[PDB]
């Protein structure tokens, strides 16, 4: 799931899946 | 920043581990 084009909640989707309890931080622009 | 590496280019799990806390 993390190895294509990921965009918008795809994205986040993706960080929040993949970084669990650490928590992530989503910084687009 | 993480837009340009992983929506206008293909991600990696490297790079979305960049930005876990």
């Amino acid at each position: 799931f993390v190895n294509q084009h990921l965009c918008g909640s795809h994205l986040v989707e993706a960080l929040y899946l993949v970084c669990g309890e650490r928590g992530f931080f989503y910084t687009p622009k | 920043g993480i837009v340009e590496q992983c929506c206008t280019s293909i991600c990696s799990l490297y790079q979305l581990e960049n930005y876990c806390n």
